[PDB]
């Protein structure tokens, strides 16, 4: 079951660049693109969030904490599915 | 062939002021070299102590004005220092291909990059930052400023007189659209991306929070109003990289102004107000007959004294009864 | 040397009719005198019976036209009745120096003053009120009008040909801001200084509850509709001292029009619907071709007909088939 | 007497494509015949699938162009199928009288009327249905387009010089009011009278839900993105029926613009952005330079990226190095 603090944090900051693809980002909700990412799991998903990776800045450029994190990334993960 | 060109570095200078040029020149073209770096940045934007999560070019709202000649080449390099959080570019409104230069210049943080463009046309023109997917937040965020192509041999007037400034100030103009919280306070956020989801929603009321010249409610008032004297001619570059504005110098008049902003077209004379089309920088002159303190403005008056958008020019020299006389002080009606 | 001048007094005649000038003069430049007193007062806007909190020069909105001559001196007696609550002032964008004239004109209720100032630059140019920090409030509750200047020579086409009108009428819009009560209905209050606070609210939005011509909802329709007829040029000043506004004569045009309102430039001819910068009034003529009921709005359609910028010119004479012909009236579809 | 004159017949295409047509010509007068057909209808303004109430002119959002030459009669055949729930007419901007036509096309469902009037001024104008009481409304939900007049002789430079084009497109710009429920999502009705009350609330606030090109969000894209080669001239015919809007063309500029749309007054060059009042139609040309995919945008950004005003042009040809040369692709700063 999804926290409700995942979609709000996306809503927040992370959207603006998932929404579209903002520097080739895997776009919210596109099944094919989101496959390879599901298949490596939350854990190693949360992360590189964590770490940042190439355009997207560490903790995906927000002050929230690692649980937060893990919600915004489980709701990503759920629109692809 | 530009590679066989001269090239020039210039050095740039924070507005409202702007870089030493030549107007009227018997130089021929060049490649004229300027290095800009992006800085992200909260910045305290009214009286209040409201805050902006900001993005701008070399630390400025605006960015710095760059100065060439028709015919010129730019060659800029584009800095993002690792210290930011967000991918930039620019997109020049004076340069023709690839989005205005936007899709040679993605810099991540950490990165550079260095575009040329052949300024063949004369006229002030917006450049700002245009990362595909995120465009109108990165420019109402701060990042936007102006390129001036002089004619080679100056400005004109309709019939071809030449026209001269003593100094050129640039009034970079910024809507803002600030988040409030439920309590009714403006929303001061942790980190820029933090900012994004609250602010796009007012950017979509399309009502701006606060209307502000360089970057701040007063930013040209008081200690930092312009300044001018009696008989010197000034060139006002006002531009307004979203919305539009109606410049107005309460006081004066444009003497000669190209709202549009294109020196290859004739100006309008004597004007109240002029208008700069969102997305656009526009170029008036003035000789000043009058001392005083004028006020700068735009005349949407709600605009500019509610929400922000209004500068002070403070003029030395000696008064003109000829041009406006107190005939009876203020007293008492008989 | 204005003094020494010749001086002339003019009475001023209420909106939307301008006093008796000359457009092409013989006459050498004088000093041409007008006085004009301002009155507060409340007045019902619209056909509901909702109230504004008015000011006003010399009880109407917009105030009355002055006209002069390029070269002229204007000198102003401004007078405010012991009966008024607010300090006033006036501001010409017609003239240069002391913010307008609003530093030397600066009026407590029972008092008068008295300006002069040159009218060098010809055109048609806001005047308002401007108390300092009160500005956009004494201007959106109506202290505005306009100063033609006209040419000593009358005006002139691109090609320097004249061009002379019949008849001008002076049309002032303003953007009203009344606020609403709990219950949702206009606020109706005792005082003027009552209304002052929610009013500032209602101005931040940007958005105005009402726009009218002269005052108004229908202000200029019905008994009060323009009028002209067949082969009858028209001048049509419009005014609008704090917003932008895009003029249009339904089922006309503009022959010649000055958008930005000055006479020197030249103007731009067959225009379906021009701009009125806030902060600015501009001139359009025509001469009618075809009689009937003729629409003059603002073509920001919700704003005339939802909000009331919208009046009607009556026109006599006879119908031109040449022009326009019904060439099947409105019949079944087979 | 147009009575006498020979008649042509015009296949009308839909946007963004302009039935073919002469720029030059060498015949006379004539009256040219037209028939649009309306269609009110639920039409799809995203790829999200969110619906507008529409009411339209043969179909289509705008209208088609109807194209002729200054000294044309345009004899136009308005039917409004019984199918329709609405009583419709046509204002014709670029006619002389009678509302623009609107007073004598007043046509109930299942009627059909035919206008004839001399289209006498050259320029691009606005075409709109203007049914007594009901007129944003009507012009909101969809029924605009242009009517472009040409210069019987083609389109001129400040100078006289010839401007000729290869392709016209034609762009119609619309805000939308579409009303939202509890669940902040779009409404949806299930017929047009159903919607009226709702969208007249949304239209009072003055904010569009929606900017639009050519009816939908991303009209102007993929196969139906404007198309054109390096070396090809275009004009640009931009209308806005309602509000205002400032054209941008990413990448590239207006070479010669008529903003105000009338080819009788010289155009401005060079400009980057240029502006179309509200009720008006305004025309620019460019000639490629670059191959890409270009922006043609509104410069608000917020309406062009956040309300739907933006569409694509699609360019063929070799790229030039002398206009734009990327010297140094993004890499680390060293
Ligand atoms: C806390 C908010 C954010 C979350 C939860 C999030 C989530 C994710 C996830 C789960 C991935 C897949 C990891 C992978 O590619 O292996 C990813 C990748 C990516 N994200 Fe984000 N993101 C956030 C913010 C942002 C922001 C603000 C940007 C734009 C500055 C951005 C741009 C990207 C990019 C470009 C990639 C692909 C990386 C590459 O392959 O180079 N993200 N994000
Ligand atoms: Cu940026
Ligand atoms: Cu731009
Ligand atoms: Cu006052
Ligand atoms: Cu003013
Ligand atoms: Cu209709
Ligand atoms: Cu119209």
């Amino acid at each position: 079951q999804l926290d409700p603090a995942g979609e709000k944090l996306y809503r927040s900051a992370c959207v603006v660049c998932h929404a579209s693809g903002v520097a080739n980002a895997p776009k919210l909700g596109d099944k094919q693109a989101w496959a390879p990412f599901l298949a490596q799991g939350a854990d190693a998903l949360l992360a590189t969030v964590l770490k940042g990776k190439g355009a997207m800045p560490p903790r995906g450029g927000t002050a929230a904490d690692e649980a937060t994190l893990r919600a915004a990334v489980a709701y990503m993960m759920d629109a692809a599915r | 062939d530009a590679d066989k060109l001269p090239h020039t570095k210039v050095t740039l200078v924070a507005p409202p002021q702007v870089h030493p040029h030549e107007q009227a020149t018997k130089s021929g073209p060049k490649v004229v070299e300027f290095t800009m770096t992006i800085e992200e940045k909260k910045m305290v934007i009214d009286d209040k102590g409201t805050t902006l999560q900001a993005m701008t070019f070399n630390g400025s709202m605006p960015g710095p004005t760059l100065v060439v000649h028709e015919g010129d080449y730019v060659q800029l390099t584009l800095v993002n220092p690792a210290t930011n959080a967000m991918p930039h570019n620019v997109d020049f409104h004076g340069a023709t291909g690839a989005l205005g230069g936007a899709k040679l210049t993605n810099v991540n943080p950490g990165e550079q990059a260095t575009l040329r463009f052949k300024a063949d046309r004369s006229g002030t023109f917006v450049y700002h930052c245009a990362p595909e997917g995120m465009v109108p937040w990165h420019v109402v965020s701060g990042m936007s400023g102006t390129l001036m192509v002089l004619p080679r041999d100056g400005l004109k007037d309709p019939q071809g007189k030449p026209l001269h400034y003593d100094r050129a100030y640039t009034i970079g103009e910024f809507d803002l659209y600030i988040p409030k919280g439920p309590d009714g306070k403006y929303k001061d956020y942790a980190t820029l991306a933090e900012s994004y989801g609250d602010t796009v929603q007012v950017m979509r009321t399309l009502t701006p929070s606060h209307i502000v010249f360089n970057g701040k409610v007063g930013a040209l008032t008081g200690a930092n109003a312009l300044t001018a004297k009696v008989g010197e001619t000034v060139l006002l570059i006002h531009s307004q990289a979203n919305r539009d504005t109606r410049p107005h110098l309460i006081g004066g008049h444009g003497d000669w102004v190209w709202e549009t902003g294109k020196f290859a077209n004739p100006p309008q004379r004597d004007l109240e107000t002029w208008f700069i089309r969102g997305g656009s920088a526009g170029a008036a002159l003035y000789t000043f007959k009058q001392p005083g303190v004028y006020a700068y403005l735009n005349h949407n008056l709600i605009e500019a004294f509610e929400l922000g958008a209004a500068g002070h020019i403070k003029v030395e020299g000696k008064w003109n009864d000829d041009l406006m006389k107190q005939i009876k002080a203020p007293a008492p009606i008989p």
